[PDB]
RNA sequence: UAUGAACUCUUAGAGAAAUUACUUAAUAAACGAAGUGAAUUGAAAUAUCUUAUUAACUUCAGGAAAAGAAAUCAAACGAGAUUCUAUGAUUAGUGUGAACGAAAAUAGAGCAGCCUAUUAAAAUAAGUAAAAUGGCUUUAAAGCUGUUUGAAUAUUGUGGG
RNA sequence: UAGAUGUGCAUAGUUAAACCGAUCAUUAAAAUAAUGAAUAGUGUCUAAAGUUAGACCCGAAGCCUGGUGA
């Protein structure tokens, strides 16, 4: 069953784990942005 | 005996320039192990590689390749 | 900036062997000779062969 | 590699990276850096190990490991017989250290030394040299022996006699650096 | 009058033939009192017959002909359709040479 | 037909993109080539095989790229670079099988030849051709290749097929 | 104006196959000795079909590659 895994979650970890800089500065992150850019997403990160 | 054997290298042709003892006199052409020529003689300028171009300038041919003379002594 | 990029592509010219320089110089001379021209005197002698082998 | 110092030259043997760092004992004014002309055929896009030695046309190869009864295929690799050797350079007068294959050791013996193996102008050799051999080629060309040998072959081919040499620039930086 | 018609026939040839004949003109079309040894174009001095391999004097290495056996057959085919095949130099692709070698020697 | 203006981030450095701090700092995808390279699946199981020089990943590059003017094919007559489409062809052939699978030639789209390359290159190619061995490709040839060895000089018949 | 040009199928069968041929094959030589095999095709449309493709439709557990997340 699902669990409350977002309890006590902070937004400093969201930016570090899923933020824009976390992706433009990595090889695999660039692919993520380019995939989401091809699909037309407005929210590319976080 | 067999119709096919292990392929081996006989050596490299060189011409002496310093009258090395136990190997031959000056300006002597013969085949020597590549290690001695590559590590001992060539650095000390004791011999030179005999390339097809070197043969023409010296006017010699492949028939001049002699043999090592272990009995030679200056 | 564009002139520095140009000079970079042309930097290896200092690492050319004498034979390489000799061949690059002969092109400058060969290309200067041009293409030989056919004189109206020779063009006539060619037409004689065309008509002789076409009509008679 | 750890290369020796040339007996009577302030130019060191280049680094496999392409850099020619000068010792602080050599007075050089900043705004100056030794640049080697780029390798025409560019670096090798696979087996980057080959861009730091004399590998010839040898690279890492892939194939199968066929079994005996069922002939089952399994991928394997074939590596060149690369060795580290000290090779005499008549031009520099020292032992140039580099990684070389056994097939290139024979070619060096065939052409008449390391210096002759670097000065070849055929397209097949310039490809076999690689980025590293291109540097050693650039270095021996700065020596007075090769510069004198090339100057003698130019008049033999009918070329005009042949601006300032790199070794001279480093000499003029001394006379101007002390005073 | 006929002289003007002759020049027009020559100028009507394809540029590919006019180019070849310009740099490799045979003695047939040369001036009457001309001499083959002289009046040589810069190409004829480099290679008397551009269809045959030449051995460089300084370097004992044969130089490939300026026209490959494929390009030799294209000129012969192009020169035969315009009546100037007899103006080309010797070639193993000439229709008379191919035929002569078969009749003389056979299979 | 001209012309004024046209902010911030991606995109100096740093950072939690659209901030900081500076400054007349600036280039997605798809397509291309090479390298690496599966499995589902089919064979009514399954190893060779097939799936498949596939998908995918990495590197490099341009508006296209790649390839290209015969060390090509033919067969005793001759054709004459490369690329794309169709036929040839459920063919020759390979494989125990399941299946895989050309070329010549033909037709059409385009057509262009050259080295003095309409952008600036060769003194005509030696550790190469080729051999043994381990593999790839494959019909046993040809072609690619690690290791160990290693030629000849042109139809006045030298070299490759 | 004229010439040429452009898949294919059929028109002759027979045998493993060629030579051969209204005959051919086996008979280790051949021979009516014996046995088998000979006469309208081709194109198109309509419809039903075999084969290969998802192949009448829906439905796995699982396998592989690349990415995501402590
Ligand atoms: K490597
Ligand atoms: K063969
Ligand atoms: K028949
Ligand atoms: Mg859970
Ligand atoms: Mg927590
Ligand atoms: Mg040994
Ligand atoms: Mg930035
Ligand atoms: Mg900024
Ligand atoms: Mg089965
Ligand atoms: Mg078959
Ligand atoms: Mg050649
Ligand atoms: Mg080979
Ligand atoms: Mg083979
Ligand atoms: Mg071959």
């Amino acid at each position: 069953g699902p669990r409350p895994t977002m309890s006590g979650a902070t937004r400093l970890v969201q930016k570090r784990r899923h933020g824009f800089l976390s992706r433009v500065k990595t090889k695999n992150g660039q692919k993520t942005l380019k995939r989401r850019l091809a699909k037309g997403r407005l929210r590319l990160s976080a | 005996a067999s119709h096919r054997m292990r392929l081996q290298d006989q050596g490299v042709v060189v011409r002496l320039l310093e009258d090395i003892p136990k190997f031959g006199r000056k300006h002597a052409i013969f085949r020597i192990e590549r290690g001695r020529m590559r590590n001992e003689w060539f650095p000390k300028n004791k011999a030179e590689y005999m390339t097809p171009a070197r043969f023409q300038e010296l006017g010699l041919t492949r028939d001049a390749i002699g043999e090592v003379d272990r009995s030679f002594v200056i | 900036e564009e002139q520095e990029k140009e000079a970079k592509k042309s930097a290896a010219k200092a690492m050319l062997t004498p034979v390489q320089e000799y061949n690059r110089k002969q092109r400058e001379l060969r290309r200067a000779r041009g293409q030989p021209a056919l004189t109206e005197e020779m063009l006539a002698k060619i037409g004689e062969v065309v008509a002789r082998n076409k009509l008679g | 590699y750890h290369q020796p110092r040339v007996p009577s030259s302030a130019i060191p043997i280049p680094n496999v990276s392409g850099r020619v760092p000068l010792p602080d004992s050599t007075p050089v004014p900043e705004d100056f850096k030794i640049e080697i002309p780029s390798y025409p055929y560019g670096p090798r896009r696979v087996y980057h190990q080959s861009n730091t030695g004399l590998y010839g046309s040898a690279l890492i190869r892939f194939g199968n490991n066929v079994s005996k009864r069922n002939e089952i295929k399994t991928r394997r690799k074939w590596r060149p017989n690369v060795q580290q050797k000290r090779l005499w350079s008549k031009s520099l007068g020292v032992f140039v250290r580099t990684r070389v294959t056994t097939r290139v050791l024979r070619t060096i013996d065939k052409v008449g030394g390391l210096d002759e193996y670097l000065l070849g102008h055929k397209a097949a050799r310039v490809k076999e040299l690689g980025p590293w051999g291109w540097m050693l080629r650039w270095r021996i060309m700065q020596t007075p022996e090769i510069r004198e040998r090339f100057a003698k072959e130019r008049e033999a081919l009918g070329l005009p006699p042949r601006e300032k040499s790199l070794e001279e620039q480093l000499r003029e930086f001394q006379v101007a650096g002390i005073q | 009058a006929t002289v003007k018609q002759h020049v027009q026939l020559a100028l009507s040839l394809p540029p590919r033939l006019r180019t070849f004949l310009a740099r490799y003109p045979p003695a047939s079309i040369l001036p009457a009192g001309a001499d083959p040894e002289t009046h040589k174009t810069p190409y004829q001095e480099e290679s008397p017959n551009p269809f045959m391999p030449t051995k460089h004097p300084i370097t004992g290495k044969w130089h490939n002909p300026k026209y490959s056996l494929r390009r030799q057959a294209e000129l012969v085919k192009l020169a035969q359709e315009h009546g100037v095949e007899e103006l080309l130099p010797f070639t193993r692709k000439l229709n008379e040479e191919k035929l002569r070698k078969r009749v003389e020697l056979g299979l």
